[PDB]
């Protein structure tokens, strides 16, 4: 038999082993795939009461391809190393967030 | 002119003429005669009775209109396969119906047409609503959309348990497997359909020690959690005090039992729900004995419609795959119903009528009953990303306890949404996925070895 | 030691050698099992499934003590001419139970047991409730012996009618056709179930115009009038509002129908005509769902014994000749159960255990469903005096109008009433004392000869 | 097509044609048959809302004819032309009434 | 001097009232002029009585479970003297 | 209602239970507390009282806290009582 | 426990500011509960019109009751019936 | 975003009150997560005009109530459409 470790999570993904830069690609891919908008967001501290992150400049409303999502992503990093980075997708028929992801935590 | 005696029922309640109206109610019903009587006869004794309809001529009904308020046959349409067995379409009135009132449109259409003495069985499959009608009801308080905000959970599947037994533990060990549950990674636990205030352990007892396992969970993980709290009570009173308790503790969800309570109940607690911000699960208790037989009953599309209108966040379905009866034609049936907008009519799937919600909230669909690690990706591709799936016996009947085994469903769940991104087919390569992801986790390799053997397969008695 | 896997239900559910305790609920199961299922196993999972079992064997079951409360099968019957069909017998403490809920003990026992893959029918015969558990409910508000104080009238049953049509007709013209019977002879009049509060005619307009008809009858007769105002609402806050509104205006009696509404919302009802002193009448629809069918469901022995404890002053037991299905042995069986202080067990007639109601009051018997004067004889023999007799269709479809109408009735009953306390068998001279009662009064010589030919025979789907 | 003529009514065997001696004597002895113990009772006025109407001497609770009963009739008509009288039975073990009729109504 | 063991029917008492049971056994027995002493030894309760009553509050079990105290008789104290202290001195003798 | 518990303090008990020839004996007064409600009740101290007076205290303090008592009459019980699962009450020891 | 003779030492005893009740005393009567009735208060009446004339209700009790029952025929029944039926035992309670 | 980059207020429009696509009590609870982040970043009192305008003079003091139990600054109402008195019946409740 074995105890569990305490350990803190980060909504979806979280569990798996951390997404190397080829599966982050995959996933961005899924998006656009689908027809929903990709966006990036920021925060300084991961809470489970606060809803709402600082939003990356504005979604990207004309992405063709995934390599310009993970261009605004490594932006969004040099300029804040000590920041969690998340990447969102919204749907506009719907009205409702389809994916959500972190793909930064705060270095060291 | 007034004439006194015994009318034929055929006379004037068939009519294959007229045209249904679009602000107009329509039943479709699965008629067994008696032998002897005429599959005309039969529809009109059902649409008759129904409403406006008795056994002999009076004198009062020429000072209404009677042309105006009666219920008609329009169609007869004959079982293939089948002698003396006939589905009839009736038409009904918008203004004969109470606003907002399922109690109404209930006891008007199912109220004694049953146990007619001239047919042996019948059976109500499908009904529509105008939309002119939905438009009175409340629906459900918050819906799938809303949810999902106030709960800031996307991507996947919820996952849930149940607390077992049944009934027997202590409310200090009731809140001490709640704790552990939800330590390991599962978003809701759920008391049992059953547990209500028994002598072994109070209601204001289990409240109060459930709310001190839920704080020290989210506080551990770093996500929010929930337990559904049964309100289900004796009196409408009592019903609302539980409630009230819930809300003071600042709870997000609670649940009841809509069948067994009565839609009277279940339509007073559903705009209390509204009112206070708080989200309502719905159990379908002493459901299987109304919708099990093909010949007699109601089908459960009927029961589902019937909620959405009265109101509700979540709802049982019946996993397809499971210790209890489902039917995947039928299933994906009225999960598409109960989620959609605009449903198109399928004969084949088993909806009679196009039916169309008026922007009306979806309600989400859970998987319970009998599912361990093996079946995750044949429920993750059948009932999509809007769901609950939930292990009672799964997660506690684990080797190694309640967190490695809320850690083997989180595994199992998450590994299938990843492939399922990917370009993969989880009917193809659903073994591959749970076999691959037991090679980095112990909890997983554990919980695959035990539960291998075990298949639900029996047949069905509710068939198209 | 903790053994962690799949356990058979037949090892530790079914035990032959126990015998039950005196507070212990026992229930009768008909069983029908799917092929290569053997008897005990389909027995041991009925009992497992309704009280503190699952599906696989969990770690929290050795912290609680589950031989306490655990539910058993202790006898199993087969039953004669019939193959895979057998009767099973289940025990269950009275701890796990919640007092006063007629809610968790119906979500206890028939929650989810039917459904099941493993066997293909079911169906709940029979239920005992211990003097221990009866003890913690109400019961009726006022019971046989003060309803009839309160009324004052003794000797003969009571007589109603249904004012017809159902639907369609003024708040005025309904008031009219009230005051019409009320007037004739009649003791009560009634609304038809599926009125509740229609765009065409509004509740409490009803209410007002129904107040100034029983008036006037009352001082033109000289006796006590009244009428079942429907109380029956979407929410619980409705319904509470419109018994309010009779016990305004001073009326006697209210209805309600206690199936679609459910269990809570009567049991909230019940309570309140207790403290404001109002007679309940309690209207049955959507009854033959659910105990129509000899393989599946409920048997309506069980619902009137669960209105019995929940609350109500009558209730519908269905006439044994009419339009709607009724068997003589297996209604005078229930007849007989809501009634009577002690019942003893009888085989043949339905009864699977022996009942006793702790000083708890009796509820009146109701016969209503396509009756005319030459069923009167029948009737009063077969029911007693302690019933009431309603007659829709029977009095508004007299060829002289209502009053006329209600005069035949009332003289049909006082002939058959006089010529019973003389010492004359109404099943030998039914025809003889109708006929000559017919020669002195011209409004029962008309309405003989019209519905003499009418007669409903068919075969019952509902047999012992 | 006749008129129903407005007459004040008498609860329990008032509809039927006025009764002789004779089936009175058949109605108490049903009652004695039985085993309920027959009482008389009397009133001024004859109304809905009263329930209650003084009582002729005591219940008979040792009856062996049903001629002692009408006996006590009589007597009570006698001393009470301008009254109404009934005959009630009583039963002791349901505590209820059985039977309740008019036996004499106020002479002009 | 003997013992009397009187049996009473069940129907004649209220339900869930203490104040009904000892108004109608130990009323008026006592004080009778035929009898210089009497006291009541015992009483039964059947168990369709004991079911219309609340009962205890919380009971032993659900007490130490709030109250996180397991294993040991629990210690208390009373502040004396019984009249006299201020609000203030009385709360520094609880501290 | 509330979630409190309740200490009963057994205050002029001594004017009825104190004569073996005159009143009502404490075991029914005990028994009456737990049928109307209260978590803890004062017992008394047990120091002396000889070796038949002390069996006596342990007749009614373990009909307080017991599901189920057996009918013995050396130790003062007249009728086997039995509750259903009706929660104890806490015995108190002070004096 | 008391009837129509013990009326004479009510009045004296109790003076006119208090109330005196009959249970078996009304209901016990031959005729009934309206003959009862009368005859407890023809015999009251009787007995104020004498103490008020100025006659001794301890010396001519017993001759105030017997004129009483010669005009009512209700209390001439009464005192038929109760007469010998008297309570006389020894007091606990004294000064 | 708004009350981030440096405005003081936020308002709804005029003809929002509480249509199918989002509910009224939904609006307040999300709008006052965003002026609690907004105030806490800035170190300025930010505002948010909720539109309290409803069809009966119930729902109407429904909503304002529930603005005040979030600490809400700031209502909304539309004086013309809604009456003069109804305007002055929330002008007396906002006092
Ligand atoms: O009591 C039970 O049987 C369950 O807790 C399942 O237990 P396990 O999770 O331990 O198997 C659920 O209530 C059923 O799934 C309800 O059925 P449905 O969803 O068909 O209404
Ligand atoms: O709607 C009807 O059919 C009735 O009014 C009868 O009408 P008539 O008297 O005009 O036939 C009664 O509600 C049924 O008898 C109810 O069934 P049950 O008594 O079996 O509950
Ligand atoms: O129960 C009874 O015995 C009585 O109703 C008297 O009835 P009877 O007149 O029929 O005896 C009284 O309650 C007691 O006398 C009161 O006692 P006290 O005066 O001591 O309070
Ligand atoms: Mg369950
Ligand atoms: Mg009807
Ligand atoms: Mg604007």
């Amino acid at each position: 038999m074995q105890t569990l470790p305490k350990e803190r999570r980060y909504e979806t993904l979280s569990y798996l082993p951390p997404l190397t830069d080829v599966q982050i690609e995959k996933q961005v891919q899924y998006i656009l795939s689908q027809g929903y908008i990709p966006a990036v967001e920021f925060n300084e501290v991961s809470e489970p009461t606060e809803l709402y992150w600082t939003l990356w400049k504005l979604p990207l409303f004309g992405a063709k391809t995934s390599r310009e999502v993970l261009a605004e992503v490594q932006s969004c990093r040099s300029q804040y190393p000590g920041h969690y980075i998340r990447v969102v997708g919204f749907d506009n028929i719907k009205q409702c967030q389809i994916l959500s992801f972190i793909v930064h935590k705060p270095s060291r | 002119g007034y004439k006194a005696g015994v009318q034929d029922y055929r006379l004037t309640y068939y009519t294959p003429d007229y045209t249904p109206k679009d602000t107009d109610i329509l039943a479709a019903f699965r008629v067994t005669p008696q032998p002897g009587v005429p599959f005309e006869e039969a529809a009109a004794a059902v649409a008759a009775e129904s409403s406006t309809g008795t056994w002999t001529t009076v004198w009062t009904d020429l000072l209404t209109d009677l042309d105006r308020y009666k219920g008609r046959c329009y169609d007869i349409e004959p079982v293939p396969g089948e002698d003396n067995q006939f589905i009839a379409y009736i038409a009904y009135p918008l203004d004969l119906f109470e606003e907002g009132s399922i109690t109404n449109v209930l006891t008007s259409i199912v109220g004694n047409v049953f146990g007619f003495k001239a047919l042996r069985a019948l059976r109500l499959e499908d009904i529509r609503f105008p939309v002119a009608y939905i438009k009175t009801f409340q629906g459900p308080p918050h819906g799938i959309q809303v949810e999902r905000d106030k709960l800031n959970k996307y991507g996947r599947p919820l996952l849930g348990c149940t607390i077992k037994p049944k009934l027997g533990l202590s409310a200090k060990n009731y809140g001490r497997a709640v704790y552990e549950c939800l330590r390991g990674g599962l978003d809701f636990t759920k008391d049992d359909e059953n547990i209500n205030s028994a002598p072994f352990q109070r209601w204001r007892d289990r409240f109060l020690f459930v709310a001190d396992a839920i704080t020290k969970a989210q506080a551990e993980t770093g996500e929010i959690k929930g337990h559904y709290l049964n309100v289900t009570a004796p009196t409408c009173e009592e019903m609302l005090k539980r409630a009230e308790y819930a809300k003071e503790l600042k709870q997000p969800i609670i649940m009841h039992d809509y069948l067994t309570a009565g839609f009277t109940a279940n339509t007073t607690l559903a705009r209390w729900c509204r009112d206070n911000g708080v989200l309502l699960h719905i159990h379908r208790a002493m459901h299987a004995v109304i919708d099990r037989q093909k010949n007699h009953g109601i089908h459960f599309r009927v029961l589902a419609k019937a909620l959405r209108l009265s109101g509700g966040d979540h709802i049982h379905t019946g996993t397809v795959v499971g210790k209890l009866e489902g039917e995947r034609g039928i299933t994906m049936g009225f999960v598409d119903l109960l989620r959609e907008n605009y449903v198109e009519q399928d004969k084949s799937r088993g909806i009679y009528f196009t039916q169309d919600w008026a922007s009306l909230p979806g309600v989400m669909a859970v998987a319970s009953g009998g599912i361990h690690v093996w079946h995750m990706p044949a429920l993750v591709e059948i009932f999509g990303d809007d769901s609950v799936l939930q292990f009672g016996g799964g997660t506690l009947g684990h080797p190694w306890g309640n967190a490695p085994g809320a850690t083997a469903n989180r595994v199992a769940l998450e590994a299938c949404v990843q492939a399922r991104n990917e370009g993969r087919n989880l009917a193809r390569e659903g073994n591959d996925v749970i076999r691959e992801a037991a090679k980095w986790s112990p909890e997983l390799a554990v919980a695959c070895e035990l539960w291998k053997e075990i298949k639900f397969e029996f047949e069905a008695m509710d068939t198209v």
